[PDB]
């Protein structure tokens, strides 16, 4: 089993560097001092590789962030999701029970606070991957952002449940209204990725403050505060483009979405001063990433790991 | 490791002693007055023990009044920004040795190769550390240099220090003329 | 010059095939051709829909009138509602 | 506050000010001493080269050091060390101080006494050692 | 135990007589005793290789690189002392790479440094340039902000979107660090925020900090208590709206209720507190009978007895 | 009804620096393998 | 709170070390003691081979055996066996010790004295016992 | 306002084993008879 | 602290000039 | 207030008429 767990290992650290390399297991090197390869071998190691991080000699910041990049470089099939969808239901069940206690433990709540802990470094990759549980997002932003302490949102919830809302407007009619009214602007340009999260958050502020005013308030600053938006250069600046935050880091460093802006900026400035009839046309950003025309006719494709691999060689470039 | 001298030990063992011949016999009653075969080969073993920790203690206490020596030493700025810095370190360093005060030659090899890493957030740095670089000692009874024994990734944050100083001095006179 | 930033933009992009605006926005190869009867053409005519919201019954099949119909009705009595709010009403004052 | 010199602190912020120097030197030297003593034997138990450590032994030996700093008097210490280095009273002897450590203005201004001495090595001495600025030292470099 | 299969290899033919048979000692019992003590080895052999995984995975994110070398280098000695057999193959050339990627990383540092160190001195030179167009753009020049051109030259160096939102954060904490009366610090922001284009570094900022006092207050009222230390961002933006009212109104006008809270703590004369019990007490009933619409605001406004709401 | 005395502080040197930075651009990579 | 050794604990927690070492000495022996009788009772009333007890008494036996182990001095107590299944004093007769117990080392200096006899058995000596190490031999078996 | 003392834990000794597997493939029959 | 004691030797080997 | 203090010289240069 030692012997055995090099190669999976090998097979990650050259994936998490810009590579594909199937991690199918049945497409793994044989050989006398391991034997064959069965799928609990593809599970074990997750949790080899998790037990191994939470014993190193390094700040918890390091260790957080080594988490969350092992696990945005997996594919659809690996270990490491179906582990962090297990604690992410795990988390959302231990907070059920302690609202209906009514009592906050410290010693009972404490796989809601390792999510917690690993949720800080990136707070958009969790929520386009599991949009399904978007009301436990919402707590940790009202106890890490605003301040509140988490006694008093339980009594708070406890008094929400007998006078019950329901003043109708959930019935999947009003979202479309409420997305295109005149006065809510920025509700307008929204990427597909976090659609399907605005919907929970904003049912949770409704359910527990009551108001239904509040909670396109309370929307708008989480969306503003998860994108990225890109402005003309006219003297009266109007948006072009509204994109995601993780569609733009480069390495593993929970502050690398600053170079992607910057070589897409480039980018749209070289596009429009080499060729001279864009000028009458509207060079925009949808969402991977597009700069299209407005006839459609330009259009050109960007990605994390080509962006990536060249900044590290042009920066290795300049030596000696 | 708990006492500090022979005559803590020795009361202990005796009120222990004491205590457990009385609880062992009259566990199975028997009678107390009715234990001494091996004592030479007991005692033997328990002052070797005393004697190598208390070894061990005064080991360590040399070595904090080195390092408060030094750490003094380290402070002074115009002994640094003068030209001749080395000579002194050396010096101290061979009359420690000759006199013993060092232990062995491996705390040489330690406190030699500390004094660089602490020299980097000092004033007078880059001076000491390059006008250091070319003297030889001899250790182990082969002979090597200063930089043999290490192996300039210092040299390069002992200028970045006064960099940053300057830059700081460029802010400073900015912020005063913008409020005046 | 490339060292800055150059290199790494224009190395970077990728080309790819033109858009089609047409087929995106109205998809129009989904249209079924079958000509109405008197009588599928009297029951919307009973219905009670107004002119200007014919435009979800075309293109279907025969098969699924009905549901058609209601969507017409349900976003016909949306609009009424929200009339008689008095939403459009502040174009008379200049 | 029952504590021995916890309560020593209670009575300065009650009294004082009038309370004479030797009861303000009893009350004051004790939370020094006890710093002192635990930062002593505290540091006295880890290993000297840093690249030997752990990681919380770092910090708090970095953080713990401190306490023990001196910064006037170097001088004074490393003046014997070079000595040694370059070569290989009873304050009447000196010139421009009196008996009661007082200056004499009568030999300053006859005997044109160039230089006042504070310490040994003022008498003579080649080894030079002469005041510098920082500000200058750094902009040289750069 | 640590050292048993030698023990029961050797006791094996012990010949003793017990009760007139004569046999040895196998005899009185009749292999399941041997291979566990085999295994009590294989232990220990797994124990060692899991550790020296850790310790050569760990050396190795060290933030200093002059520092895991050190312990990559005992590890290696440690190795070569045991002299182990073909079994720990695996890991002698895991301790190589290792022991040569720490070696390079070492030889990069250095230029990494040096131009860490040249950096420094160009950041203020890129600064000063930045400051005199908004100088010159505050006495009625248009002066075209943007950063794609700007007299570049030897001492600054290139320049990219990010120095903007640098420079607006150095010069919002520089004006409050002079020594002129507390009115003036207040009256240089709102200046400098009425003179940019829509896309200035300064609009957002501001923006940001709206939204940050409006969560404020929101908490304030949910917890039922007004604390001062809590509440840092809310009295911050109070004391720049007072200077400029009218322009705020215009520039945000999504969360004008905030304004409506600050007006009356300053003109009236309420204290902070009892509007917070206020909104806490009218939280269960709603005054919201029908009312709020876009038919009562019309035929709201077009009145002549109010004179004022008449005309807007 | 009381006389405080206050105290002075022994100087401490922890060697001057300009302010940092608000995005503080860095390396793009986290440890020594490269 | 008023059994005689669970006032010791609980005054040796409060005072300290302030007093003598005998009172400490006794403080800690009390419960140490009853320790000791209370295992030892428990064990006589058992069986000795592990395959005619029940599960519960095997488990309990397991669990509380262990408080009895030693591991300093077990060669100076297996010292005596060896030498007659082989073969078939007064510190001054020692060589490198002296009569107080401490390292003599005129002869040590002087004489190039090959080792020292801490015990017995290292007059002449045919038993060798020769110094492993855990981890040689298990690499070795595997 | 005490001065504690801690006490020296008694050694133990239960031999070093590595870390537990989480999926545990053993045998799929209890009981001696087969 | 005090990872494990250390068992006392039968006898001890030293060297000499 | 409270600056940085100042060591203690170790010759002090005067002058005359």
């Amino acid at each position: 089993t030692q012997n055995k767990q090099l190669v999976i290992d090998q097979v990650y650290q050259r994936r998490l560097a810009g590579d594909n390399v199937s991690t199918n297991y049945e497409d793994l090197p044989v050989s006398e001092a391991t034997g064959e390869f069965k799928r609990s071998d593809m599970n074990n190691y997750a949790s080899a590789k998790l037990q191994q991080i939470d014993q190193m000699d390094i700040p918890e910041a390091a260790k957080d962030a080594q988490k969350v990049a092992l696990l945005r470089a997996d594919t659809n099939n690996g270990p490491f999701r179906n582990a962090f969808q297990t604690l992410t239901q795990d988390a959302a069940g231990e907070w059920q029970a302690a609202v209906i206690r009514g009592q906050y433990d410290p010693d009972k709540m404490q796989r809601f606070e390792s999510l917690r802990r690993a949720y800080t470094q990136d707070p958009s990759s969790f929520a386009a991957l599991y949009p399904d549980q978007a009301q436990l997002f919402s707590t940790f932003d009202q106890m890490d952002k605003i301040g509140l302490d988490p006694q008093t949102m339980i009594e708070a919830d406890k008094q929400a449940a007998s006078q019950s809302r329901e003043m109708r407007m959930e019935s999947d009619k009003a979202w479309q209204e409420l997305k295109n009214d005149s006065r809510n602007k920025d509700l307008s340009r929204l990427p597909t990725s976090l659609d399907a999260s605005a919907r929970k958050v904003w049912d949770s502020w409704y359910y527990r403050t009551g108001n239904a005013d509040a909670a396109t308030q309370q929307t708008q600053r989480w969306l503003n505060e998860n994108t990225v938006t890109f402005q003309s250069e006219g003297s009266d600046g109007k948006s072009i483009g509204m994109v995601s935050k993780h569609q733009l880091m480069v390495g593993d460093n929970p502050e690398s979405w600053q170079v992607g802006r910057d070589i897409i900026d480039t980018a749209r400035k070289q596009l429009i001063k080499a060729n001279p009839w864009v000028v009458n046309s509207q060079l925009s950003v949808v969402e991977s990433i597009f700069l299209q025309d407005a006839t459609g006719t330009i259009r050109i494709r960007y990605d994390k790991e080509l962006v990536g691999k060249l900044y590290r060689e042009q920066q290795q470039k300049a030596q000696d | 490791g708990e006492f500090r001298t022979r005559q803590d030990m020795e009361e202990y063992r005796h009120q222990r002693l004491q205590d457990a011949a009385k609880s062992y016999a009259e566990e199975a009653g028997i009678n107390p007055t009715d234990f001494n075969d091996n004592i030479t080969d007991r005692n033997i073993a328990i002052y070797g023990s005393f004697n190598k920790y208390f070894s061990k203690q005064s080991e360590e206490t040399a070595m904090l009044n080195t390092r408060i020596e030094m750490n003094s030493f380290l402070n002074d700025g115009d002994l640094m920004r003068s030209p001749e810095s080395g000579k002194t370190f050396m010096a101290y360093l061979r009359d420690g040795l000759t006199t013993a005060a060092i232990p062995s030659d491996q705390r040489a090899r330690e406190v030699i190769t500390q004094t660089v890493r602490d020299a980097i957030q000092k004033s007078g740095g880059s001076n000491f550390l390059q006008q250091v670089r070319g003297e030889r000692i001899t250790l182990n009874g082969v002979d090597a240099t200063v930089e043999e024994i290490v192996g300039n990734a210092a040299i390069v944050e002992a200028q970045g220090t006064e960099y940053k100083l300057v830059a700081k001095y460029q802010e400073d006179l900015a912020l005063g003329v913008q409020s005046a | 010059v490339k060292n800055s930033m150059v290199g790494v933009a224009i190395r970077a992009g990728q080309t790819e095939d033109s858009l089609d605006v047409i087929g995106d926005v109205f998809n129009p190869t989904r249209w079924n051709n079958h000509k109405w009867t008197r009588e599928e053409l009297d029951q919307i005519r009973n219905a009670g829909v107004l002119p200007q919201y014919y435009g979800v019954i075309t293109g279907g099949s025969p098969q699924n009138l009905t549901e058609l119909i209601n969507l017409a009705l349900e976003n016909q009595k949306l609009d009424q509602e929200k009339a008689k709010a008095g939403t459009g009403a502040q174009l008379a004052a200049g | 506050m029952c504590e021995p010199v916890s309560i020593g602190l209670g009575i300065m912020s009650v009294a004082g000010a009038t309370m004479s120097a030797s009861q303000q030197a009893k009350a004051e030297g004790a939370a020094i001493d006890a710093q002192n003593r635990q930062a002593q034997e505290m540091i006295k138990q880890m290993n000297y080269s840093d690249a030997n450590l752990k990681m919380q032994e770092r910090d708090l030996k970095e953080q713990q050091m401190a306490e023990l700093t001196e910064t006037t008097l170097n001088g004074i210490r490393n003046q014997g060390m070079v000595r040694a280095a370059v070569a290989e009273d009873t304050v009447k002897e000196r010139a421009g101080i009196t008996e009661s450590y007082n200056r004499d203005y009568a030999a300053i201004f006859g005997n044109r006494i160039a230089n006042i001495e504070n310490t040994q090595s003022a008498i003579r001495g080649q080894g030079k050692i002469i005041k510098t600025s920082p500000l200058a030292h750094a902009l040289n470099v750069a | 135990k640590s050292g048993g299969s030698n023990f029961l290899q050797q006791v094996r033919g012990e010949r003793i007589t017990l009760n007139g048979v004569d046999a040895t000692v196998e005899e009185i019992v009749g292999n399941a005793a041997i291979v566990e003590a085999q295994g009590t080895e294989y232990k220990l052999v797994a124990k060692y290789q899991e550790d020296l995984a850790l310790g050569v995975q760990s050396a190795i994110l060290q933030d200093d690189p002059t520092i895991g070398l050190a312990q990559i280098q005992k590890l290696k000695e440690q190795n070569n002392l045991l002299q182990p057999g073909e079994e720990l193959t695996p890991q002698r050339q895991m301790l190589i790479n290792a022991e040569a990627s720490l070696l390079e990383a070492v030889k990069r540092k250095s230029a990494e440094q040096a131009k860490e160190n040249t950096k420094l001195i160009q950041t203020q030179n890129k600064q000063l340039v930045i400051d005199q167009v908004y100088q010159r753009r505050l006495a009625g020049d248009n002066v075209s902000t943007n950063y794609e051109d700007l007299p570049v030259s030897e001492a600054t160096g290139e320049f990219k979107r990010s120095d903007m939102n640098n420079y607006a954060s150095a010069k919002l904490q520089q004006i409050d660090q002079m020594d002129i009366p507390e009115a003036a610090k207040d009256a240089q922001k709102v200046a400098l925020l009425r003179a940019d284009t829509n896309n200035g570094p300064f609009r957002n900022a501001f923006q940001t900090l709206t939204q940050d006092a409006a969560g404020e207050w929101q908490a304030a009222v949910i917890r039922g208590q007004y604390d001062p230390d809590k509440m840092q961002r809310f009295e911050s933006l109070r004391r720049a709206y007072t200077q400029d009212p009218s322009s705020f109104a215009a520039l945000y006008p999504d969360q004008a209720q905030l304004f409506s809270t600050f007006d009356q703590m300053d003109k009236i004369g309420l204290d902070p507190q009892t509007m917070i019990e206020a909104d806490k007490q009218a939280a269960s009933q709603s005054r919201e009978m029908r009312m709020e619409s876009d038919k009562a605001w019309q035929e709201l406004k077009n009145d002549s007895r109010n004179k004022d709401l008449s005309r807007l | 009804c009381f006389s405080p005395k206050i105290s002075t502080p022994k100087p401490s040197v922890q060697a001057p620096e300009p302010a940092p930075l608000s995005e503080e651009v860095a390396s793009v990579d986290i440890g020594a393998e490269s």
